[PDB]
């Protein structure tokens, strides 16, 4: 019944994670003497959700829903690293290498596209102590971090960039440099993200889990010209719990 | 290279630049030739040269 | 400075198909019948107004 | 300019004896460089690998030296990495792996002398064109 | 203010000499006998708090630490700037010939 | 002519300073590209001053 890349090429399958069934509610003990690690961390986005900032400073800034425009690239998969079990009985995921970025744009009412580095990237996250068996109950918590969205090669339409590319604006060769600053100079920002996987099916026997994510991190802020949105991804996980 | 820029004569006579930025900036008008400080508020200069009567 | 937008309110089309509600909630769908496709409308019954004109 | 003795005599050990070369075995080097190296090493660069160029300076820092000629028929022979850390015949053309390089089959130790020869006199003719890229095209 | 961290960093050691925390894997090549199986070494285990922390790399040879020896007069350290390590840049910039 | 000057004033024992101070700003003034009747543009419309700004 194992599918091969023929059958799943072109279908939209591939950016899919791996579901568990229905029946999978058991529990995986984790034997604090033997180490563990991750085969594969699979996350697969179902929602974004972008802060609006309402020029008021007060008001209701809540997440409005938006619709994705660069189609079905926006799963992170593949990704392996070290489940440390810890002194008090918590587990500690983290995160080694793996498809642990895509960038994705998704549009909101009035046409204004917001790009993301969608990443887990050195993703440190853990359980609650005294977990000696992961169960349906089971929650990581935990942080990453945040790389620009662009690269320091990356030039602007002007030829601008960080590592490459001009440091002023060529075009206007006798304008004031003060107010064209901000988008003169670019900047590599590394910010901060948080994620809590909620399990919600257990494979006992094989050690699969599976469940739902909720991810917070920020938006593309086009290597400092602009402010970051601050973006909520909503989806669902599963995890290959291997012994090492 | 440790480039620095002094000026002599004019408005900046006797001072000397070092920062990078500020020494790049002078270099970047220097490749018009003499520096000189404008009023770009007045017209709304746009900084794009243009030509003379003589050429029109 | 919104003159026919309130015409068009009055009488039921509040969303744009860029996706924003006059009344400012969030994500629901007009269908056909927002801003848009009402000024699209107008503009199709104009062009067929105006071939009946030369045929009459 | 004409291709003089002086230009075709390159370094053929590492201790500083030299050899001249004929301009039939500078000439026969670029036509068996250009009909076994040069969908690679075009120019002196390196298509597969850009850090690695075939500049004098660059042999002269790999390890062993490949800046003469019984360095570079060496390296033909067993090519190695540029620390010589490991032999790397199985993915680069030699005499040992001519069986998976079928063009390095029938090269005499004359073809891989004029091969080297080339490569050595090629950037007393170019100059820095050699081993540059397209900066210098 | 906004300052170009790249063009900073020319200001400092790494203008001059290899820095074993940001630069790139390439530069290696410069010295004699550190490209690829040093350089790799080198990177891997970056950062360092000083030069001399290159030979605390965990199975070195004798003559890898006393290649490295010849060589920290090339080398000098600096902070991790992130323009310089993130996007795989140490491995690749984007240069090439 | 400017170069020519301050060397005349340096060989008579002027500074630096003084020598580049006795160049008069209309002479610095011609040795500025945005000055040359070759920079301009068809569609660049107006006074020289709209490009670069009023010089100060
Ligand atoms: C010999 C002719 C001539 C020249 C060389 C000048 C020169 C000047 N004028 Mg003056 N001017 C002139 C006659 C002239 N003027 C005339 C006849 C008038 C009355 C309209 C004016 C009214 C005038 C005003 C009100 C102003 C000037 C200004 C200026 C200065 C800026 C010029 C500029 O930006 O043009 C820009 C030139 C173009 C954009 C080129 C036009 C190209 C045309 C439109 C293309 C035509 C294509 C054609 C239709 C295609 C045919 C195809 C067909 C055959 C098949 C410059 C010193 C300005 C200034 O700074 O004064 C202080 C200013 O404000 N001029
Ligand atoms: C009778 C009715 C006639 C109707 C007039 C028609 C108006 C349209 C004419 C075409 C518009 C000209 C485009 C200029 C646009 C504009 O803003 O200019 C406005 C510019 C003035 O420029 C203005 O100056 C201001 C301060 O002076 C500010 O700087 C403004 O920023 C700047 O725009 O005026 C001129 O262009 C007028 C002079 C034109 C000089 C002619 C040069 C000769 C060209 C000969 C080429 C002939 C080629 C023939 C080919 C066949
Ligand atoms: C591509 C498929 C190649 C062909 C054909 C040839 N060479 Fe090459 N060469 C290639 C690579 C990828 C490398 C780098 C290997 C590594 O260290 O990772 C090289 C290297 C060399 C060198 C060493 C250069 C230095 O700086 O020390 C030399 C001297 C060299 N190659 C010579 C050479 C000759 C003479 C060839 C024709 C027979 C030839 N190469 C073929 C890639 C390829
Ligand atoms: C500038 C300006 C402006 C604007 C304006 C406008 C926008 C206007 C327009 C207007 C218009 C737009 C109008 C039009 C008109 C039209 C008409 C008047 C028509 C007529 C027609 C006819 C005559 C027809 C004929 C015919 C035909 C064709 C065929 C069939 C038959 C018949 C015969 C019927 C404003 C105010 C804002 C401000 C100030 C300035
Ligand atoms: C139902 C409906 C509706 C309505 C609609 C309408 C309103 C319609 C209209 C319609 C119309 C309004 C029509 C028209 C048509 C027309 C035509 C059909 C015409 C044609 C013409 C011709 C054919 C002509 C020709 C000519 C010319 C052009 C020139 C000269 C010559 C001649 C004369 C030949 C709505 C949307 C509300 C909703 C849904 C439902």
């Amino acid at each position: 019944q194992t599918l091969t890349y023929d059958d799943i090429v072109g279908t939209g399958l591939a950016n899919k994670c791996p579901t568990l069934d229905d029946t999978a509610r058991g529990a995986y003990p984790i034997d604090s003497s033997q180490t563990y690690r991750i085969a594969r961390l699979c996350l697969q986005p179902t929602t974004f959700l972008v802060k609006e900032e309402p020029k008021n400073k007060r008001q209701e800034a809540e997440f409005v829903p938006t619709k994705l425009v660069t189609r079905e690239t926006t799963s992170l998969d593949q990704i392996q690293g070290e489940l440390k079990v810890n002194s008090d009985g918590s587990l500690t995921f983290v995160e080694e290498d793996g498809i642990d970025f895509q960038p994705v744009t998704v549009q909101m009412a009035g046409g204004e596209r917001i790009p993301l580095l969608f990443t887990v990237k050195n993703l440190v996250a853990s359980t609650q102590p005294n977990v000696t068996s992961i169960t349906t109950s089971t929650d990581f918590k935990g942080e990453f971090n945040v790389p620009s969205y662009r690269t320091a090669n990356f030039l602007d339409p002007k030829g601008r960039g960080l590592a490459s590319g001009y440091d002023s604006a060529i075009a206007l060769p006798q304008a004031k440099e003060e107010e064209l600053a901000r988008a003169n100079v670019k900047r590599f920002s590394l910010t901060k993200g948080q994620i809590s996987l909620n399990v919600a099916k257990v494979d006992g026997r094989t050690g699969e889990i599976a469940g739902t994510f909720e991810s917070e991190q920020l938006s593309d802020d086009d290597m400092g010209a602009h402010e970051p949105h601050e973006v909520k991804i909503q989806g669902v996980f599963y995890a290959s719990i291997e012994p090492a | 290279q440790g480039v620095t820029v002094s000026f002599y004569g004019g408005e900046l006579n006797g001072q000397t630049f070092t920062d990078p930025p500020t020494v790049k900036s002078y270099a970047r008008k220097a490749i018009f030739g003499e520096i000189f400080e404008f009023d770009t508020e007045t017209l709304n200069s746009d900084g794009i040269f243009r030509t003379s009567p003589r050429g029109w | 400075g919104m003159f026919v937008l309130p015409f068009m309110a009055r009488l039921g089309v509040t969303g744009s198909w860029s996706g924003w509600s006059i009344t400012g909630e969030t994500g629901i769908d007009p269908g056909f019948w927002s801003f848009e496709g009402v000024a699209l409308a107008h503009i199709v019954l104009s062009g067929l107004l105006f071939l009946a004109a030369c045929w009459h | 300019a004409e291709l003089t003795p002086e230009v075709l005599t390159v370094p053929l050990n590492s201790e500083g004896k030299t050899i001249t070369l004929t301009e039939k075995q500078y000439l026969e080097g670029k036509r068996l460089f250009q009909y076994a190296c040069a969908s690679c090493h075009v120019g002196g660069i390196t298509k597969t690998n850009p850090s690695l160029d075939l500049r004098t300076e660059t042999l002269a820092l790999a390890t062993p030296p490949r800046d003469n000629i019984e360095g570079l028929v060496d390296y033909m022979k067993n090519p190695t990495t540029y620390d010589g850390e490991q032999e790397i015949a199985e993915v680069h053309p030699s005499l040992r792996s001519a069986d998976i390089f079928p063009k390095m089959r029938n090269l005499t130790e004359k073809d891989l002398v004029a091969i080297a020869g080339h490569i050595l006199v090629e950037p007393k003719i170019l100059g820095d064109k050699w081993g540059g890229g397209k900066v210098y095209y | 203010e906004l300052v170009n961290v790249v063009d900073e960093k020319l200001g400092t050691a790494y203008g001059e000499k290899i820095d074993l925390n940001n630069t790139n894997i390439a530069a290696f090549i410069q010295y004699r006998g550190l490209y690829p199986t040093l350089a790799k070494l080198i990177v891997k285990n970056a950062p360092y708090e000083s030069v001399e922390d290159v030979l605390n790399i965990p199975g070195l040879t004798e003559r890898q630490k006393q290649i490295l020896r010849e060589n920290l007069e090339h080398f000098t350290v600096t902070e991790v700037e992130t323009a310089l390590v993130e996007g795989g840049d140490r491995y690749n910039n984007g240069l090439y010939k | 002519e400017i170069n020519r000057r301050v060397q005349a004033s340096l060989a008579s024992g002027a500074t630096l300073e003084e020598a580049w101070s006795a160049i008069p700003e209309k002479l610095a003034f011609y040795d500025y590209i945005g000055n040359n009747p070759a920079k301009g543009g068809l569609f660049r419309t107006g006074p020289m001053n709209k490009g670069d700004g009023i010089a100060q």
